[PDB]
C-alpha cells in the first residue's frame, strides 16, 4: 500500500512544483515567510533584466534615457544582503518593467539565464508592494527557490500512501540522487519542454533539453534502475505553445531534425490546440521515445504526459493518469 | 538482489565502540628483526583478542599498530559502555608486562565513544567483520586524540557508566581536530 | 606462518568518501552510503575472478581503502608489473560508478615491494594479513599521494622502469620510522 516515489528532472525543471501541488490537492498557515521569499524573486528577475541590456549582442538601449537614473538605482542595490524594500524599489521595478526596451530586452531572455516567475511577478508588483498582501496560490507556486538538499514528503490518494522524494537538479547536486535509488517503486523525470532555445547555469554552455536529454538517458539506462519504470512529464507546456505560436524562435535551429519531422498518428491533440504547438509538444516527447525505445528490454517502459506544473487542473488529472499506472 | 548486491549490513543502537594505539612502536619495530617482532604483536593482540572475550567485547580488527573492538555486538547489552571500559582497563595492565619484557617504553592510547552502528560485511571476496558510523569515525579519533595509558571516553560513554568509575577532564579538543571543531567533550579515568 | 622476499603491497583509498557519508532519516542513518561502497568494493573484487589477475591477492578493506597484493604465489619480477595493471583496472571500474552514481572519484594509490610476513593473527578470529616494513611503506604511499596517479618508491620506480614504464620524481617524503625518502608517481 506504501509506494517510495522519487523525483528527478534538469535544474528548473519544476520539481518542487510538482511536490507543490501534491500538498495542494493532497495535504491538510504562516505564509508571511513565503512573503519575503516572494519578495526576493522580484528583486532577483528584474536586477537580472536590466543586468543583460549592457552585457548583450546587440547591446539593448533604454526606451527612455529618464529610466536611466533608475537603473543606476537597481544595481546600486543589487548585492546587498539584509533588503529592506522601500517604496521607491516598486515605483522604480515598475518604472524599468513599463519601459518599452526593457521589455524588448525581455523578449531576448532565452540569452541569459533568468527566472520565469520574471514576467508573472513584475506584471503584478502593485499587488505585492502592499504590506497586507497575501500570495494567490498562483503566486505562491512560483516562488523559486534553490533546493540544496532532499526532502520527503508523504501524502495518501484513496488511503494509498506516498512518499516523493525531491532532489537537487543541478550536476553537484546528483551526486546524492543514488540514496533513493533502491527500494523505489516508480520514478518521475520532469523535463521543461520550453527550455529548447536556452542553455543551463551550470557552465552557461549546454542547451537545458539536451542536457535533460541526455541525463534521461543516464537514467533510463542506469544500472540499479533497470527495473523500475519511468514516468516522464514533458513540463511547461504552457510556455512550450507560447513559444511555437510565438514564433519568434524557430525550433529546427536548437534542435535541427524537427525539420525532417511530420506529426504522430496517434496524435492526440488538445481541443482547439494549434496543430503547429500539437508538433512540438509530440516531436520533443518523441526525443525521449528515441531513448526509451531504443533498450529497456520490455523490462521496464516510459510513460509520456505533457505538463504544466503550475496548473493544479491540469496537475490532479495527470496525478490521477498516475495513481492509475501504479496498479500494475 | 536483482540490481544491487545483496547488503549484509544491521543498523545497531546503544553501542560502545572502542579504539587503542600503540605509543612509541616504531622504537620496538627498528629494534627487532622483521620476525621476533610479529610474534611480541601477535602475542599481546591475541591476549587482547581474549581480554575481549572476558569484557564480553566483539574484536574488529588489527590494523598494524592499531586495534579495536566494540559491546552490545552481535547482541545487545545493558553493561555495554562498562565493558568497553573495562577492556581498556585490562589492556594498559596488560601492555605494562610487554615493558617489563622488552625495556623499551612502549605503551598504550585508549579511546572510547558511545553511539549508533552498521555492521556486517563489504563486496565479495574476503570477508571480514566490520562497523561504520560517525559514532565510530569518533571514537577512533578520540584513540587520535588520546593520552598515553590513559583511558580516554565522550560525553556520551559517561552517560552509559552511571559514574561507577572516577574520572576528569580530558578536553581532548586540544590533541586532536576533529574533536575540538565538533564541540567535544572528553574524559579521562582515575 | 612464514616470512618471504619479494611481494608487492598495495593500497587503494578513495578519499572523495568520507565527505560523501552523511547520516539522515532520508539516507537510512548512512546506510544507503554503505550501499554504494558495496557496490563498488564488490566491482573491485569482480577483478579478482579475472584471469590476468589470477595472481592478485585481496587482503582487506580499511574503510574505503583497498588493500591487495602480488607474489604470495612462490622475468621474475612480473608480479609488481601485474599489480600496476590491476590499480589502473579498478579506475576503469571506478570511472564506471561515477558515470552511474553522478559522481565523481577519483582513487589513491600508494604501492610496494620487498621484506614481508603473511601469517594469521590471533586465535579468537583467524584472519590472513601480512606485516612488516615494506606494507607500512606501501601505505605511507597510499595516505601522502596524489589523487589519479600512482606513487612508488625509489626501489620500486627502478623496477617498474625496467618493465617499459615511465615514471615522475615527487621528491621526499617523511616516514616516522625511516626518515626522509625519494618517491615517484607513473605516467599513464
Ligand atoms: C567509509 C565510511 C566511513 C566514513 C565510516 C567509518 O566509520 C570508517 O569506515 C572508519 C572510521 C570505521 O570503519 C572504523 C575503522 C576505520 C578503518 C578507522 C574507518 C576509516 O577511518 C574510514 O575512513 C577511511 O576509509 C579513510 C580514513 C582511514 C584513516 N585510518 C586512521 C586509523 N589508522 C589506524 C588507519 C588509517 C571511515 C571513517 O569511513
Ligand atoms: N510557466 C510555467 N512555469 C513553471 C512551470 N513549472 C514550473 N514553473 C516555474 O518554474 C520554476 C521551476 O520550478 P522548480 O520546482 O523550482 O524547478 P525545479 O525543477 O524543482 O528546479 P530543481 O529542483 O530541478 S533544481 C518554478 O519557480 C515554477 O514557478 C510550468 O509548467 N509553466
Ligand atoms: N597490514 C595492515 N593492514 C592495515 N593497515 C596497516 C597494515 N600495515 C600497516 N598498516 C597501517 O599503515 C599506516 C602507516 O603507518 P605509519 O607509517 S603512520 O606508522 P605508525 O605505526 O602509525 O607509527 P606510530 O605513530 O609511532 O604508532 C598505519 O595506519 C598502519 O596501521
Ligand atoms: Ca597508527
Ligand atoms: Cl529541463
Ligand atoms: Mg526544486
Amino acid at each position: 500500500a506504501t509506494h517510495r516515489l522519487l523525483l528527478l528532472g534538469a535544474g528548473e525543471s519544476g520539481k518542487s512544483t510538482i511536490v507543490k501541488q501534491m500538498r495542494i490537492l493532497h495535504v491538510n498557515g504562516e505564509k508571511a515567510t513565503k512573503v519575503q521569499d516572494i519578495k526576493n524573486n522580484l528583486k532577483e528577475a528584474i536586477e537580472t533584466i536590466v543586468a543583460a541590456m549592457s552585457n548583450l549582442v546587440p547591446p539593448v538601449e533604454l526606451a527612455n534615457p529618464e529610466n536611466q537614473f533608475r537603473v543606476d538605482y537597481i544595481l546600486s542595490v543589487m548585492n546587498v544582503p539584509d533588503f529592506d524594500f522601500p517604496p521607491e524599489f516598486y515605483e522604480h521595478a515598475k518604472a524599468l518593467w513599463e519601459d518599452e526596451g526593457v521589455r524588448a530586452c525581455y523578449e531576448r531572455s532565452n540569452e541569459y539565464q533568468l527566472i520565469d516567475c520574471a514576467q508573472y511577478f513584475l506584471d503584478k508588483i502593485d499587488v505585492i508592494k502592499q504590506d497586507d498582501y497575501v500570495p494567490s496560490d498562483q503566486d505562491l507556486l512560483r516562488c523559486r527557490v534553490l533546493t540544496s538538499g532532499i526532502f520527503e514528503t508523504k501524502f495518501q490518494v484513496d488511503k494509498v500512501n506516498f512518499h516523493m522524494f525531491d532532489v537537487g537538479g543541478q550536476r553537484d547536486e546528483r551526486r546524492k540522487w543514488i540514496q533513493c535509488f533502491n527500494d523505489v517503486t516508480a520514478i518521475i523525470f520532469v523535463v521543461a519542454s520550453s527550455s529548447y532555445n536556452m542553455v543551463i547555469r551550470e557552465d552557461n554552455q549546454t542547451n537545458r533539453l539536451q542536457e535533460a536529454l541526455n541525463l534521461f538517458k543516464s537514467i533510463w539506462n542506469n544500472r540499479w534502475l533497470r527495473t523500475i519504470s519511468v514516468i516522464l512529464f514533458l513540463n511547461k507546456q504552457d510556455l512550450l505553445a507560447e513559444k511555437v505560436l510565438a514564433g519568434k524562435s524557430k525550433i529546427e535551429d536548437y534542435f535541427p531534425e524537427f525539420a525532417r519531422y511530420t506529426t504522430p498518428e496517434d496524435a492526440t491533440p488538445e481541443p482547439g490546440e494549434d496543430p503547429r504547438v500539437t508538433r512540438a509538444k509530440y516531436f520533443i516527447r518523441d526525443e525521449f521515445l528515441r531513448i526509451s525505445t531504443a533498450s529497456g528490454d520490455g523490462r521496464h517502459y516510459c510513460y509520456p504526459h505533457f505538463t504544466c506544473a503550475v496548473d493544479t487542473e491540469n496537475i490532479r488529472r495527470v496525478f490521477n493518469d498516475c495513481r492509475d499506472i501504479i496498479q500494475r | 538482489d536483482m540490481m544491487f548486491h545483496k547488503i549484509y549490513i544491521q543498523k545497531h543502537d546503544n553501542v560502545s565502540i572502542l579504539f587503542a594505539d600503540i605509543e612509541g612502536f616504531t622504537s620496538l619495530a627498528s629494534q627487532c628483526t622483521a620476525q621476533e617482532l610479529v610474534m611480541t604483536l601477535n602475542e599481546l593482540f591475541a591476549r587482547f583478542d581474549k581480554l575481549a572475550a572476558e569484557n564480553h567485547c566483539l574484536r574488529i580488527k588489527i590494523l598494524g599498530d592499531c586495534y579495536y573492538c566494540v559491546s552490545g555486538l552481535p547482541e545487545a547489552r545493558a553493561d555495554h559502555a562498562h565493558c568497553c571500559v573495562e577492556m581498556g582497563m585490562d589492556m594498559i595492565e596488560a601492555i605494562s608486562l610487554v615493558r617489563e619484557m622488552t625495556g623499551v617504553n612502549v605503551n598504550m592510547r585508549v579511546g572510547i565513544h558511545s553511539g549508533r552502528v552498521h555492521c556486517g560485511v563489504l563486496g565479495l571476496r574476503k570477508w571480514q567483520f566490520d562497523v561504520w558510523s560517525n559514532d565510530v569515525t569518533l571514537a577512533n579519533h578520540m584513540e587520535a586524540g588520546g593520552k598515553a595509558g590513559r583511558i580516554h571516553i565522550t560525553k556520551a560513554t559517561l552517560s552509559y557508566l552511571n559514574g561507577d568509575y572516577e574520572v576528569e577532564p580530558g578536553c581532548g579538543g586540544e590533541r586532536n581536530a576533529y574533536l575540538k571543531e565538533h564541540s567535544i567533550e572528553t574524559f579521562l579515568i582515575l | 606462518h612464514q616470512s618471504y622476499d619479494c611481494v608487492c603491497v598495495m593500497f587503494a583509498s578513495i578519499p572523495d568518501f568520507k565527505e560523501f557519508y552523511t547520516e539522515s532519516d532520508v539516507n537510512k542513518e548512512g546506510l544507503e552510503c554503505l550501499r554504494l561502497l558495496n557496490e563498488i568494493i564488490a566491482d573491485f573484487d569482480d577483478l579478482l575472478s579475472k584471469p590476468k589477475f589470477s595472481g592478485v591477492e585481496k587482503i582487506k578493506t580499511i574503510g574505503s581503502t583497498y588493500m591487495a597484493a602480488t607474489g604470495l604465489s612462490a622475468r621474475q619480477y612480473m608480479h609488481i608489473g601485474t599489480m600496476v595493471e590491476f590499480a589502473y583496472a579498478l579506475v576503469g571500474k571506478l570511472d564506471a560508478i561515477n558515470k552511474h552514481s553522478f559522481n565523481d572519484f577519483k582513487l589513491r594509490v600508494g604501492i610496494n615491494h620487498g621484506p614481508v610476513i603473511a601469517g594469521v593473527i590471533g586465535a579468537q578470529k583467524p584472519q590472513y594479513d601480512i606485516w612488516g616494513n615494506t606494507v607500512n611503506v606501501a601505505s605511507r604511499m597510499d595516505s601522502t599521494g596524489v589523487l589519479d596517479k600512482i606513487q612508488v618508491t625509489e626501489e620500486t620506480s627502478l623496477i617498474l622502469q625496467t618493465l617499459g614504464y615511465t615514471c615522475t620524481c615527487r621528491g621526499i617524503i617523511n616516514v616516522k620510522g625511516k626518515g626522509d625518502l625519494k618517491t615517484y608517481f607513473v605516467n599513464t
